[PDB]
């Protein structure tokens, strides 16, 4: 997904400080990172969903 | 059951404080450097706090005896306190360096750190005054002890007793005010006080006795948040300490803090006092950090100052009453919290320089170039420059200022941000324009530090891509209050 | 008469924060008048719990005391640092 | 009258706070502890007035004191003879709570009262244990040993 | 007096409500020691690996499991219960059900 | 509400009165009623007011007869 | 419609008002709904208790109608309001008043909700009025799992008189909606009269006005007795320009349910004649005499008698008739609640032959009279017509009828309590005005708002059988069956009148 | 008042404790202690009452008056104020607080004061800190008395220092908590300082350890006053543990069971096991000392109060 290719540029980029070159074998954990992407679309359905609660219990209380 | 979270973490500390005593007092491990060893099973224990806060979310509220007589669990705490474990996770991520290159035999700072958590865990969720203050003094006396911890050195200790002394006074400020508070309602709890305080209006009601707590309440808070109407000595503690330390008392307090402001006076309280202290804070803030901005020299101190202005900005949100301005502030906080550890971090990135002035920090454009590109992105990200995450965050507080109405609050903001901008372009200018102050040659860090920066800085040029998922999510937490 | 009890209370706190003020020098004088002022607050509870008829006076003047007391040990303690060897 | 006699309090209290001799702070302390215990007794909470003399003037200004002598600064009253049949002395009506129904503030002045501890420990060891007496450390493969002064 | 009775409660079908201990540990589905036992692993061996630095590998590696322990264990307890009673998916109804 | 010798307190059973009152209630500007009885329990304020005027209607009669 | 005001910016403070327990969203109330219906647990609406039939049961769960109250839809156009049963009669009234309609009968207590009203035998006080369930011409029933479906008086007449006669127990109603007829002014009249001369002058009220109400105080020969007239519109003076000025004599406002608190202010002003029905008191003198008559039974207290002829005295030195809209004036029940039990005698066409309408008014009062335990509170006597098929379109065909209702009040609160309750539950059982000793043969139709055969422990057989013979209640048992077939929506008392 | 009849009488009962220690203590060295004074050396004390009054002072320095004159006064004072609160029969307590032994914690907490004070008025480095030393031992030796008391305060209902006598009519907690008499007799003698916890009192620690001005009135006074804590803190060892007024309740027909003379016999078992137990036992060093209440009677006292706590909550004996 999306979140892998971050997980690559993250991966790079970081140790350029150590000025490290390129990349190493953990550096490949866009896999994990991927997940990361997957869970934040899916936390945003659920979050969304809360959201529209969030609004209709605010009502329900306010009566 | 219901307190397992904050169980977990106290019995981790209790377990990690035994483990470093016995250890540390062995003449068979040759008295080891437990810190380091404590450390990572000290980040390993604030995440499994934090796994565990996140799986018994619904089961958080589960008994009437909790939340009545001690602490009350909600879907906003529940949010914040996983941004506080997380903040206070990512701060011990960078810190481990610091813990390798001193001689850090203090196993017992690691266990005053997940202290602090369970503290600021409580605090988040404390529903009673009683609660809150005996949480805010648990957190701010672990925080006093990581303040003097470089004994030898007489600076990291004068600098823990302006720090202890304005804690004592905020703590006995606050603390007056909850004996205030207490005689009228003859309650101590939130949920009683709010009920006797709903609509109290001390020009529409009469409550002599409850503003006379309020004001002390209130008055106490400020000073923990390094508010500027009582900032006092609080920046000088930041340029004092050492840089990793400075970083965690830096957002996770504040952090605490905030959360806990908005919990116990728009909830508790309703009068037209409280907006307005907020409102008067929020442009001195901004005005003393973009003055200071220019006026301070040292990066470390700089950074303090930037984090006041950004605290500003952050106190509008409460000052405009609208839920979506107090979501713009939980927008606000999480950007200024990525940017703090991402700031610290980089100047932690320059372990192997001493105190130096920002020219010396010049320079960085031939070696480190990428580095330098990291620098800019985290001034920029406090000056409020817009494809920077910050910028968006300002845009939403300024939005919600501008429907909230405060035209005249969001133009100092505004204006700040403006002052703000011109010190950065030449901070900008100074990194690799003109200024280099010598060539000097900088030394590597820990991966940890690295993906701290990316993570983050790669995330704050990529909120502009997909910003919907925070904005979402600050609104909720607002909502549930 | 709880005002007699209160004001007086009240006016030793004023009394604390004003040492506080004055003493940015002397810290020892600054620590006492926190501990004054804990006091002044505590004897505060414990009035308002007696004019109130209320026990959760006392329970919280009860745990004032036994923190304003770890107070005092861990500032002493950091004074007496500060004043390295 | 004694009921007014916190005037020594008041006076004490502004002595504390404009006296440059510690000795007389102190002294002074220690009589706003006395005279506010002498209150807290007129008030009938007995407990609280023994309590203030002990974790006060028996433990916190002997600190204070420690701090100078060393480190020296240079008719119609209607009385319901019900709730009287069984008097609640005041330790029994503070447990009824504490320890029951307000027991987590009374476990986090426990953690309260051991991060104390360990501060006093963390703070006031003073390089006087395995803190620093661990050892001076040597290490022979890496020292010189006159091959470089 | 104590009561179990929640805010937020009830979301999913209780299976009974406020379960006695060793019946809620009793109630751990092979996912739960599934994950006291990644947690407890997770745990001793970030103890075992702190501890290569001072030299306390075993003994550290111990103190990581007793958190672990305490820890995963917590968790176990805390899905298992929000299981048993109504907070979870609580697909074990069918063990209430033939029992 | 517990109390110095517990009994129930004395402004509990206000506070019970405002408490009920203040379940599914309006607005507290609706029941302040009991809200400003459990403030006149909790710190006798009422009986105050009122004895400082009874006070000052016979010290008035008093110190107009002592001034003459 | 929205809520009292919100401090916290946010739901967290919260006013309801009547039904203080919260009601779920109605989504969320219809998935509590579901969970019963696959929990097998008996739901109930939130209840009053001011009709002794429990509708609500305790036991059972209860559901907020705090929202339906709030929420009220009301169409000019069709004449016809559609709002939810949560919704109290007198908040439903007032909106079809603002609207400017008017409803042609009243329930006797402005708190019970509607709705709960038109499920016990919904009625209102007129030989030529139609009753409130005949008034109501469409209603929504909860689908025992999930969802409701809309019907109408039109779509389904045997089911909707089904449900209604139910009592709430084979269906529960979401939304009901109540045709509105066009506003008219009722001129209220209070007055004490003799029992033996106000049964003698019953036929005079009814041709006069056509609503008859009698209020019966035992000891006393003369009777409290309450009327309404409906004025012609633009009586007396014609409609003109000023709005108010020119229609104050056709139409005056007036107080409606003022004594809302018992305690009243004890000043005089204006008129201040002093009086027990129209305004809860207007001198301080009346007030104590007022309260010495509730402390007082009337058979040991000798004032009441004495004040019920000074009040009809004071209305004669006030002003001779008050005008209101008919929305505005109408006879409300007090708040305080005092168990009501009787039977209520049909007027049928077939009937009004054999027996007069003066012959069924003498029999009835008689009986109250020779009721061998008195009963303290005032006994109302009300008529009410059949549920006729022109009123609101039914395929199913109805005879024109009359129905005359009498309810014996006593009190419910008193010195050793329940002790009356058990002698009047005994009283009503066996004594002159027994429910099924000698009206067995009469078929007097018992209010189902009241208890049915009292005590309901000393004979339960009447409610399962005898009713049933009583009237052809046999397909709405089947219906109640049918209906719910898990019975979530289940009352005790229905229970016993419909298996 | 009738403080007269409670101070005359102890103040002499403190004389005559100086000379039942060196006549018990001899006697324990196989010799006659003071004989020749009186019949039985019992007009001893009196010589050396009246011999400390007619010696002349070393020098007068009556200038410093107010800060190390009135700290004796101080320390004597509270010494003989702790005897209020303790009953010698039922109803010879000259105030029965309900709170009485927290009033007793009190006055020890307040005792450190008097310690420290003069001690420090004394201008003498090795002194002063010598009697810091023992103000450091009078209370550390204090959370471990504490701790004991909340012992025999969980068996007995209140602190009434008459109910917790009163609490003893069935068995006296000197004979379940056997264990406790001998922590708390353990901790009063290291409390005070007359015990084989006595490194600061050392022969000749001591005199150059508590002040510099000694005229003889201080020496006495202080003598005087270790000698009335040591009367009272035995006769807490014999409220507390042993039935305070109470007879082994056998109702003897020999005995008419006087309530005061069995407080008397037993507080007098507590006074002479204080002087067996000086001499019969070698000084503790005061390193070993502070070693020893922390880590001997502070676990040993906290595991009886969970003991004694759960085994009372079990089996509901409360
Ligand atoms: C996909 C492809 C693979 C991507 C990477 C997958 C993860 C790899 C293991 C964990 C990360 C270790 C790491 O980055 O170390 C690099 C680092 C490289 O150093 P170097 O250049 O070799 O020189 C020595 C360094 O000085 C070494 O530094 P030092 O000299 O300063 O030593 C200090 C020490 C001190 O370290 C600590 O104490 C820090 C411990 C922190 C907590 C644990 C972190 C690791 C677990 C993360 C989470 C695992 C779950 C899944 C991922 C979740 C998201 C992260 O550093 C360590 O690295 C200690 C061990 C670190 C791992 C601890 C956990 C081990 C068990 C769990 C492994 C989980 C693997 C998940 C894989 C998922 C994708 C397949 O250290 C190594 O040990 C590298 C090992 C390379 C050889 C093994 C190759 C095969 C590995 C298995 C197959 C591929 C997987
Ligand atoms: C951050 C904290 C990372 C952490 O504690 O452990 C990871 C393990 O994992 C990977 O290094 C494996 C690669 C991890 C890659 C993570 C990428 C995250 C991307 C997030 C999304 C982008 C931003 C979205 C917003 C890093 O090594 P580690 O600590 O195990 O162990 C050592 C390691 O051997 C060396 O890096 C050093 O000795 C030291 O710095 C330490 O890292």
């Amino acid at each position: 997904m999306v979140g892998a290719l971050l997980g690559l540029g993250t991966q790079m980029y970081s140790n350029a400080l150590r000025k490290l070159p390129y990349m190493r074998h953990p550096w490949e954990h866009v896999v994990g990172m991927g997940l990361g992407a997957v869970f934040a679309n899916q936390l945003v359905k659920w979050d969304v969903k809360l959201k529209e609660d969030l609004d209709v219990m605010l009502a329900k209380a306010r009566a | 059951l219901a307190v397992f979270p904050e169980i977990f973490i106290i019995n981790a500390t209790f377990i990690l404080l035994i483990h470093g005593v016995v250890f540390s007092t062995s003449k068979k491990y040759d008295y080891p450097p437990l810190a380091s060893n404590v450390g990572w099973l000290g980040l390993l224990s604030v995440l499994i706090t934090l796994l565990l806060l996140a799986a018994g979310a619904p089961l958080l509220t589960i008994a009437h005896l909790f939340w009545n007589n001690l602490f009350r669990r909600d879907n906003f705490t529940y949010f914040c306190q996983i941004f506080l474990l997380l903040s206070t996770a990512g701060t011990i991520s960078m810190c481990f360096d610091f813990f390798d290159q001193e001689r850090f035999d203090a196993f017992e700072f690691i266990v005053l750190i997940l202290l602090s958590t369970c503290g600021m865990l409580f605090m988040i969720s404390a529903y009673d005054l009683i609660a809150m203050y005996l949480a805010i003094e648990l957190q701010s006396l672990c925080f006093y002890v990581i303040a003097a911890s470089k004994r030898k050195s007489e600076f990291s200790t004068e600098a823990g007793l302006k720090y202890l002394i304005l804690g004592a006074f905020s703590s006995g400020i606050l603390l007056f005010g909850c004996s205030m508070i207490y005689g009228s309602t003859g309650a101590t709890h939130f949920d009683q006080l709010a009920k006797i305080l709903t609509g109290y209006e001390i020009t529409g009601a009469r409550s002599s006795g409850i503003f006379m707590g309020i004001l002390f309440i209130a008055v106490g808070f400020l000073f923990k948040i390094t508010a500027v109407p009582f900032h006092m000595w609080a920046p000088d503690i930041y340029e004092g300490s050492p840089t990793p330390v400075t970083a965690f008392l830096s957002i996770a307090p504040k952090i605490s803090i905030f959360a806990n402001i908005l919990r116990v006076f728009i909830y508790g309280s309703y009068g037209a006092t409280l907006q307005q202290i907020f409102f008067f804070c929020s442009i001195a803030s901004m005005i003393l950090g973009a003055l200071a901005a220019m006026a301070q020299t040292k990066v470390k101190r700089l950074l303090a100052y930037s984090s006041i202005g950004h605290v500003g900005y952050i106190c509008i949100g409460f000052s405009c009453g609208t839920i979506e301005g107090i979501q713009s502030l939980l927008i606000g906080i999480f950007i200024y919290a990525l940017m703090t550890m991402d700031a610290f971090a980089i100047v932690l990135a320059l372990r192997q320089t001493r105190v130096k002035y920002i020219a010396d920090l010049g320079a960085l454009a031939k070696t480190n170039p990428i580095l330098a590109i990291t620098f800019s992105i985290t001034m920029f990200s406090y000056a409020g420059i817009p494809p920077l995450a910050g910028f968006c965050s300002k845009f939403y507080l300024f939005f919600a200022a501008l429907g909230c109405g405060a035209y005249f609050l969001a133009l100092v903001g505004v204006v700040t941000s403006v002052i703000g901008c011109f010190y950065y372009i030449r901070l900008v200018k100074r990194m690799f324009f003109d200024t280099p102050r010598t060539w000097i040659l900088y030394e590597p860090m820990d991966r940890n530090k690295s993906l701290l920066l990316a993570m983050t800085s790669f995330f704050i040029t990529l909120f502009l891509l997909y910003p919907s998922p925070l904005f979402s999510v600050t609104h909720q937490m607002a909502l549930s209050l | 008469d709880l005002i007699k009890y209160f004001t007086f209370s009240m006016i030793i706190f004023i009394l604390g924060i004003w040492g506080i003020l004055l003493n940015r020098r002397n810290i020892l004088i600054m620590l006492m008048s926190i501990e004054l002022m804990l006091l002044a607050v505590n004897s505060n509870f414990l009035v308002f719990s007696v004019s109130l008829d209320d026990m959760m006076g006392q329970v919280f003047a009860l745990l004032v005391l036994t923190v304003a007391a770890a107070e005092s040990a861990i500032g002493l303690a950091i004074f007496v640092i500060t004043f390295r060897v | 009258i004694l009921s007014v006699l916190s005037s020594l309090a008041l006076v004490s209290g502004l002595m504390v706070v404009r006296a440059k001799n510690p000795v007389h702070s102190v002294l002074f302390f220690i009589l706003v502890f006395c005279d506010t215990s002498g209150l807290l007794l007129l008030l009938g909470l007995d407990f609280f007035a023994m309590i203030f003399l002990v974790v006060y003037i028996g433990a916190i200004a002997v600190l204070f004191l420690f701090v100078v002598m060393m480190f020296h600064i240079q008719s119609l009253r209607y009385t319901v003879y019900a709730g009287k049949v069984r008097s609640w002395t005041n330790l029994e009506t503070l447990g009824n709570l504490l320890y029951t129904y307000y027991f987590v503030w009374f476990l986090v002045p426990s953690l309260i009262l051991l991060v104390a501890m360990i501060g006093a420990i963390v703070l006031t060891m003073h390089r006087t244990t395995k803190v620093k007496r661990q050892d001076v450390f040597r290490r022979n493969a890496i020292d010189f040993r006159r091959t470089i002064m | 007096n104590t009561d179990i009775t929640a805010l937020e409660k009830a979301q999913y079908p209780v299976v009974d409500r406020n379960p006695a201990f060793t019946k809620v540990v009793g109630n751990f589905s092979t996912l739960d020691y599934l994950r006291f036992s990644t947690i407890t692993g997770i745990s001793v061996t970030v103890g075992y690996l702190s501890g290569i630095k001072p030299g306390i590998k075993g003994p550290s590696m111990v103190t990581g499991g007793l958190i672990g322990l305490m820890g995963g264990f917590m968790y176990a307890y805390q899905n298992s219960a929000g299981r048993l009673m109504g907070f979870f998916p609580n697909d074990g109804e069918v063990a209430s059900y033939q029992k | 509400g517990w109390g110095i010798t517990g009994n129930k307190g004395r402004c509990y059973d206000f506070w019970m009165d405002f408490s009920e009152c203040m379940s599914h209630c309006r607005e507290p500007k609706d029941c302040t009623l009991l809200r400003e009885d459990y403030l006149e329990c909790l710190h006798h304020s009422k009986e105050f007011q009122r004895r400082n005027r009874i006070y000052k209607e016979e010290q008035r009669k008093l110190r107009a007869a002592s001034r003459k | 419609e929205d809520l009292h005001t919100v401090s916290n910016w946010s739901g967290t403070h919260e006013v309801q008002t009547r039904n203080f327990n919260q009601p779920e969203n109605l989504a969320d109330l219809e998935a509590l709904v579901k969970e019963s219906h696959e929990k097998k647990l008996r739901i109930r609406p939130v209840g009053s208790g001011l009709s002794p039939n429990g509708i609500g049961l305790s036991r059972s769960g209860m559901v907020n109608l705090a929202l339906m109250d709030k929420v009220l839809e009301v169409d000019k156009e069709k004449k016809r309001v559609t709002v939810q049963a949560g919704i109290r009669v007198q908040q439903l009234v007032d909106a079809i008043k603002d609207y400017g309609l008017t409803l042609q009968n009243f329930a006797s207590i402005r708190e019970q909700q509607i709705g709960g009203i038109i499920q016990v035998g919904a009625h209102g006080t007129g030989a030529r009025l139609p009753p409130i369930d005949e008034q109501v011409i469409s209603m929504k029933l909860v689908t025992p799992a999930k969802g409701t479906i809309e019907l109408s008086r039109e779509k389904d007449p045997e089911l909707f008189h089904l449900a209604r006669c139910g009592l709430g127990g084979l269906g529960v109603v979401a939304e009901v909606t109540l045709q509105c007829v066009a506003r008219h002014e009722l001129v209220e009249h209070t007055y004490v009269s003799n029992l033996q001369e106000i049964k003698k002058n019953h036929k005079k009220l009814l041709s006069a006005n056509k609503h008859v109400k009698y209020l019966y105080i035992p000891y006393t020969d003369t009777v409290v007795v309450v009327t309404c007239n409906p004025v012609s519109k633009w009586s007396g003076p014609p409609k003109d320009k000023p709005k108010y000025t020119t229609d104050e004599a056709v139409q005056h406002v007036r107080d409606l349910y003022r004594e809302s608190i018992v305690k009243y202010r004890v000043q005089d002003s204006g008129k201040k004649s002093p009086d027990s029905s129209e305004p809860d008191i207007q001198e301080l003198s009346f007030t104590e005499l007022r309260d010495k008559l509730l402390a007082l039974d009337p058979l040991n207290d000798v004032h009441v008698a004495k004040v019920n002829q000074a009040e009809a005295e004071f209305w004669k030195k006030s002003e001779g008739y008050r005008v209101g809209w008919s929305d505005e004036i109408l006879g409300f029940d007090c708040g305080g609640q005092q168990w009501v039990s009787e039977s209520c005698f049909p007027a049928g066409t077939l009937a009004n032959p054999s027996m007069k309408d003066l012959e069924y008014i003498e029999e009835l009062k008689k009986l109250i009279e020779k009721e061998a335990i008195p009963a303290p509170a005032p006994i109302e006597q009300r008529w009410t017509a059949r549920s006729k098929s022109p009123i609101s379109p039914a395929f199913s065909t109805s005879e024109d009828d009359i129905f005359s209702w009498v309810g014996i009040i006593m009190y419910l609160p008193t010195a050793d309590p329940r002790q009356r309750k058990d002698i009047t539950d005994e009283f009503f059982h066996y004594r002159h005005l027994t429910q099924k000793q000698l009206w067995d043969q009469f078929s007097a139709y018992e209010h189902w708002a009241k208890i049915e055969i009292p005590k309901d422990k000393e004979e339960l057989e009447a409610l399962q059988a005898r009713i049933r013979k009583r009237f052809p209640v046999d397909a709405y048992n089947k219906a109640r069956r049918e209906l719910d077939p898990n019975r979530i929506l289940s009352n005790n008392m229905v229970e016993k009148l419909f298996p | 008042a009738e403080i007269l009849g409670i101070i005359l009488p102890l103040l002499l009962g403190v004389a005559f404790l100086v000379l039942a220690e060196r006549k018990v203590m001899a006697f324990v060295q196989r010799r006659k202690g003071p004989d020749v004074v009186g019949s039985f050396g019992l007009l001893q004390p009196l010589a050396d009452g009246l011999k400390l009054i007619l010696k002349e002072p070393i020098s007068p320095s009556s200038a410093n008056f107010f800060l190390f004159r009135m700290a004796p006064v101080a320390t004597f004072m509270l010494s003989l104020v702790a005897w209020a609160v303790v009953p010698f029969d039922y109803g010879m307590v000259l105030s029965d607080l309900n709170i009485g032994l927290l009033y007793l914690f009190a006055i020890s907490s307040l005792g450190v004061y008097g310690i420290i004070i003069a001690g420090w008025s004394s201008n003498s480095k090795y002194a002063f800190l010598g009697a810091l030393r023992s103000a450091a031992q009078m209370v550390s030796y204090e959370v471990s008395i504490g701790l004991i008391l909340i012992t025999v305060l969980i068996c007995v209902g209140s602190c009434n220092l008459s109910e917790i006598v009163m609490a003893q009519k069935q068995i006296w907690f000197g004979i379940p908590l056997f264990p406790v008499l001998v922590m708390f007799f353990i901790s009063c003698l290291a409390e005070t300082n007359r015990a084989p916890f006595d490194l600061p009192e050392a022969e000749a620690e001591l005199v150059a350890g508590y002040n510099v001005e000694y005229s003889s009135m201080g020496f006495a006074l202080f003598f005087l006053g270790e000698y009335a804590n040591m009367i009272l803190m035995s006769g807490l060892c014999t409220l507390f543990f042993l039935g305070g007024w109470l007879p082994i309740l056998d109702l003897p027909i020999f005995k008419k069971i006087p309530g005061s003379i069995w407080f008397s016999i037993k507080v007098l078992f507590f006074l002479f096991l204080y002087i067996w137990v000086r001499a019969a036992f070698p000084r503790y060093r005061y390193d070993q000392l502070m070693g020893l209440g922390w880590k001997v009677f502070l676990p040993l006292s906290l595991a009886w109060v969970v003991s004694v706590s759960g085994l009372l909550v079990t089996f509901q004996w409360l």
